[PDB]
C-alpha cells in the first residue's frame, strides 16, 4: 500500500541489479528483460463482439513490480509484515543463508565469487529468455485459444442450421411476413445454442484462470515477502529470494536458488 | 488446520504480520477467523557492522546482529531492540579480519575474563598475606 | 456542491526510504491487532423433481417425455450429487476433534 | 498391520473405484442413449433409410441429429468437469509427493 | 545403548585455560620459593 522508492546510489556491495531494475530513458518504467517479455509475446466488433480495456494499465503494473522490488532490495522480508526498516544488502544475504541453515561466516568470506556467481546467472538468464521461444508458450497458448473461440464464434454465421439461406436480410426480402416465420425460428435456434456453448467453455477457462492467479498470489506472498522453507516451491533447490517481473497477461519470478556442488567421501560416527 | 491447531511460519496466510494464534468462529454458510498477529511499532536509526576483529580473529554474533549508537557496540534481535554486552557466548570466532567487507575495529570482552581475574586478585592476595605470618 | 468527478487513480501514498550501508533500524515497541476473515463454506441444498417442473401432473405430456431417453435420471443424480457433496464439505472443515 | 489392513477391507480403495465408476456409467448411458425415439417414428436410421422416400427420410433423420447432438454435448460438458477435479487432486498429490 | 560408537578423546577449551593459570601457578609458587 505503499510505493518504496531506489535510492539513487547504486552500492549494493558489488551486487549489480541494473538488468532488474527500471530504466528511466524509456518512456515507461520498464526493466530490460520485461521489454524481452513483452516483445516476445505477440498480444468481429460489426457483429456486437466488444472487447473491454483493463483497469489498471502496463503503467501501473510496472509501477507495482519496481516498488515490489525495491522494497525487497533494500529492506528485505520487514516491508510485507510491519514497518519498513533499511539494512544492508551484505547483511541481509547473511540472513537468507543463516535462514537455509548454513553460517553467516561463508558471505564474509566469500562476497566477491558470490556477486560474480549471481551476476553471471542473471546475463545467462538474459540470453535464454532472447535466445527460446519456446518458454512463453504458457501465455501464447491462452491467447491463442481466446482468439480461436472467438473465431469460430464468429464463423458459425454462416451456417444454415437447416434454413434456405444463412443471410437474414435474403429471406425476408425474398418471404412474406407469413412463411418467413418457419426460417427465422431454426436461425434463430442454431445461434442460440452457439452462444450457449461459447458461454459455458469461457466459463471454465475463466475459472482455470482464476486459479493460477491464486496460486501466484501465493507464491507472491511467500516467495518475495519473505523466505520459504518448503521444498521445490520457490525453484528447484535451498531458496534464497526472488524477482518478479510484469509480462502481457501474466507474470514471471526469477528463483534464485543454493545448490551444493562438489562433494567429497569421508568417515563418520 | 494450520493455523488453530498450531502456530504457522507462512507469511501473510494466518493474517497479516507476525501470526500468533487463531479463534473460528460459527456464521450462517461459512466460517469467520479471528486472526491474532504481532506487528512492530517503533523504530529507530543505529549504526551497524557486519563483523567485528578483536584479537586479530573475526568475531560474528551467534544470535543478534551487531548494534551500536555511536559509542558503543551491542548484541541485539532482530525484531526487538535489547541491547546486551558483548561477550564470550555471544560471538562465535571464525578465520581473519581481512576477508571481511567492512569490519569494524572494537574491542571483545570475555565473561570468563573478570571470574578469572577475581581469582587471580583473590590469589594474589592470598599470596601477599602468606609472606605476614 | 456535490458533482460526479473522474482522475486518474492514485496507486498509493508515495514513501521514500533512506538506504545506506551502515544503518539498521530496530523497533522498540510493538502493538498486538486482530482482523477478521470471512470463507464460505457450503450452499443450500436444493432437488428439482424433473418430470414435475417439465410436465406437472399430466399424463400425455409424461408419455411425450419418455420419448428422451434419461435425462431427468441424469439431472436427478447431479443434484444429489450436489447435495451429499454439500454435507461432505461441512464435515471437511469442522469434524476435526 | 498395515500390510494386514490393506489386505481386509475393499470400502478403503472406494476413492479410485469411483473415479472408474463414474466413467463407466457415464460412458454407459451415453451407449443407451441411441435406442430412444427423440419424437421420430423409429431408433434406427437405417429403418428410417429404408423407409420412406428421399425428402421425408431425412427430415425423420434431423429429428435423430438434434437428439444425438444433444447428448454429445451434455458428455463432453460432464468430461470437462469431471477432468478438472481430476487434475485439481492431480495437483494437490504433486505438492504432497 | 548406542550402536557403532567410536573411540576417540574429547577436548575442552575451559582445560587449556585452567591449565595455562595453573602452569602460571606453579611458576609463582617457584619463585615464592626463592626469596
Ligand atoms: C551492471 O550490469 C550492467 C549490465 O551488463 C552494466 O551495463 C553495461 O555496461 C557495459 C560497460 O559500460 C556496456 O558495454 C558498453 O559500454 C560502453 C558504452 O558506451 C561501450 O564503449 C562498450 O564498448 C560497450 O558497448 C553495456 O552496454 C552495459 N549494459 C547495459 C544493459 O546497460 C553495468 O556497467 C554494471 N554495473 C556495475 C556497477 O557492475
Ligand atoms: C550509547 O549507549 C551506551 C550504553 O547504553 C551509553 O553509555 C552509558 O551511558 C550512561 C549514561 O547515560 C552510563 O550510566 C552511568 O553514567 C554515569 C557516569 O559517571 C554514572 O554516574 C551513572 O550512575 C551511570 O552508572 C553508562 O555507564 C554507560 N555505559 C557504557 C557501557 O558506556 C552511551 O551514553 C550511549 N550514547 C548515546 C549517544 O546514546
Ligand atoms: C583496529 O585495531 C587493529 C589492531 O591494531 C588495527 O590494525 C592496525 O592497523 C594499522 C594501520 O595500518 C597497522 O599499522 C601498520 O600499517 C602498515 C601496514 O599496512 C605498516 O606499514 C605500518 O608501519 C604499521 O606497522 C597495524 O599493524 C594494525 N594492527 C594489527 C594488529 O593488524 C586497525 O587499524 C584498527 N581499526 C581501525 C579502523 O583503525
Ligand atoms: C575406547 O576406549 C574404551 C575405554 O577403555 C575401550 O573399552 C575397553 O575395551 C576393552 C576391550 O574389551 C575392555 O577390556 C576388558 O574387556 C573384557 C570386558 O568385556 C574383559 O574380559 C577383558 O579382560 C578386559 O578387562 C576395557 O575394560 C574397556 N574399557 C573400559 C573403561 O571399560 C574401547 O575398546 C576403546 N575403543 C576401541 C575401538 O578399542
Ligand atoms: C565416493 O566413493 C564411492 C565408492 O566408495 C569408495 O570405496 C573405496 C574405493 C574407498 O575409496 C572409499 O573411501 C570410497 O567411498 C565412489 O563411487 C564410485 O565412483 C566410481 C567413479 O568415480 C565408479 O566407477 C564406481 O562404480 C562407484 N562405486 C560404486 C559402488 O558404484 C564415489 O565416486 C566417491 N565420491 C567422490 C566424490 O569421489
Ligand atoms: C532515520 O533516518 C532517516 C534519514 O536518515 C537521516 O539522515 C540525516 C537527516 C541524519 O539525521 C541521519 O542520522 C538520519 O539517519 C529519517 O528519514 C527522514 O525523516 C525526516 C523527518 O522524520 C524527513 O524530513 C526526511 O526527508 C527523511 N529522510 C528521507 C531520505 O526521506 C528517519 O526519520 C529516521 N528515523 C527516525 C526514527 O528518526
Ligand atoms: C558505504 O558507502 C560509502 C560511499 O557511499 C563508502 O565511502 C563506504 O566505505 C561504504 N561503507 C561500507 C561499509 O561499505
Ligand atoms: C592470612 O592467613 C591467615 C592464616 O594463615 C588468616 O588467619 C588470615 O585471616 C589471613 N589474612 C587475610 C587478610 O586474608
Ligand atoms: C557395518 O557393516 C559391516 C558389515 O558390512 C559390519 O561389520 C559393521 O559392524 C557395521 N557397522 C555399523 C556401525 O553398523
Ligand atoms: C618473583 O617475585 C618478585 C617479588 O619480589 C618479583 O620482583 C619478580 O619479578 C618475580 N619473578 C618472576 C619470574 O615472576
Amino acid at each position: 500500500k505503499q510505493i518504496y522508492k531506489t535510492p539513487p546510489i547504486k552500492d549494493f556491495g558489488g551486487f549489480n541489479f541494473s538488468q532488474i531494475l527500471p530504466d528511466p530513458s524509456k518512456p515507461s518504467k520498464r526493466s530490460p528483460i520485461e521489454d524481452l517479455l513483452f516483445n516476445k509475446v505477440t498480444l468481429q466488433k460489426f457483429n456486437g463482439l466488444t472487447v473491454l480495456p483493463p483497469l489498471l494499465t502496463d503503467e501501473m503494473i510496472a509501477q507495482y513490480t519496481s516498488a515490489l522490488l525495491a522494497g525487497t532490495i533494500t529492506s528485505g522480508w520487514t516491508f510485507g509484515a510491519g514497518p519498513a526498516l533499511q539494512i544492508p544488502f551484505p547483511m541481509q544475504m547473511a540472513y537468507r543463508f543463516n535462514g537455509i541453515g548454513v553460517t553467516q561466516n561463508v558471505l564474509y568470506e566469500n562476497q566477491k565469487l558470490i556477486a560474480n556467481q549471481f551476476n553471471s546467472a542473471i546475463g545467462k538468464i538474459q540470453d535464454s529468455l532472447s535466445s527460446t521461444p519456446s518458454a512463453l508458450g504458457k501465455l501464447q497458448d491462452v491467447v491463442n485459444q481466446n482468439a480461436q473461440a472467438l473465431n469460430t464464434l464468429v464463423k458459425q454465421l454462416s451456417s444454415n442450421f437447416g434454413a434456405i439461406s444463412s443471410v437474414l436480410n435474403d429471406i425476408l426480402s425474398r418471404l412474406d411476413p407469413p412463411e418467413a416465420e418457419v426460417q427465422i425460428d431454426r436461425l434463430i435456434t442454431g445461434r442460440l445454442q452457439s452462444l450457449q456453448t461459447y458461454v459455458t467453455q469461457q466459463l471454465i477457462r475463466a475459472a482455470e484462470i482464476r486459479a493460477s492467479a491464486n496460486l501466484a498470489a501465493i507464491k507472491m506472498s511467500e516467495c518475495v515477502l519473505g523466505q520459504s522453507k518448503r521444498v521445490d516451491f520457490c525453484g528447484k533447490g535451498y531458496h534464497l529470494m526472488s524477482f518478479p517481473q510484469s509480462a502481457p497477461h501474466g507474470v514471471v519470478f526469477l528463483h534464485v536458488t543454493y545448490v551444493p556442488a562438489q562433494e567429497k567421501n569421508f568417515t563418520t560416527a | 488446520s494450520e493455523c488453530v491447531l498450531g502456530q504457522s511460519k507462512r507469511v501473510d496466510f494466518c493474517g497479516k504480520g507476525y501470526h500468533l494464534m487463531s479463534f473460528p468462529q460459527s456464521a450462517p454458510h461459512g466460517v469467520v477467523f479471528l486472526h491474532v498477529t504481532y506487528v512492530p511499532a517503533q523504530e529507530k536509526n543505529f549504526t551497524t557492522a557486519p563483523a567485528i576483529c578483536h584479537d586479530g580473529k573475526a568475531h560474528f554474533p551467534r544470535e543478534g546482529v551487531f548494534v551500536s549508537n555511536g559509542t558503543h557496540w551491542f548484541v541485539t534481535q532482530r525484531n526487538f531492540y535489547e541491547p546486551q554486552i558483548i561477550t564470550t557466548h555471544n560471538t562465535f570466532v571464525s578465520g581473519n579480519c581481512d576477508v571481511v567487507i567492512g569490519i569494524v575495529n572494537n574491542t571483545v570482552y570475555d565473561p570468563l575474563q573478570p571470574e578469572l581475574d577475581s581469582f587471580k586478585e583473590e590469589l594474589d592476595k592470598y599470596f601477599k598475606n602468606h609472606t605476614s605470618p | 456542491s456535490q458533482s460526479i468527478i473522474a482522475y486518474t487513480m492514485s496507486l498509493g501514498a508515495e514513501n521514500s526510504v533512506a538506504y545506506s550501508n551502515n544503518s539498521i533500524a530496530i523497533p522498540t515497541n510493538f502493538t498486538i491487532s486482530v482482523t477478521t476473515e470471512i470463507l464460505p463454506v457450503s450452499m443450500t441444498k436444493t432437488s428439482v423433481d424433473c418430470t414435475m417442473y417439465i410436465c406437472g401432473d399430466s399424463t400425455e405430456c409424461s408419455n411425450l417425455l419418455l420419448q428422451y431417453g434419461s435425462f431427468c435420471t441424469q439431472l436427478n443424480r447431479a443434484l444429489t450429487g450436489i447435495a451429499v457433496e454439500q454435507d461432505k464439505n461441512t464435515q471437511e472443515v469442522f469434524a476435526q476433534v
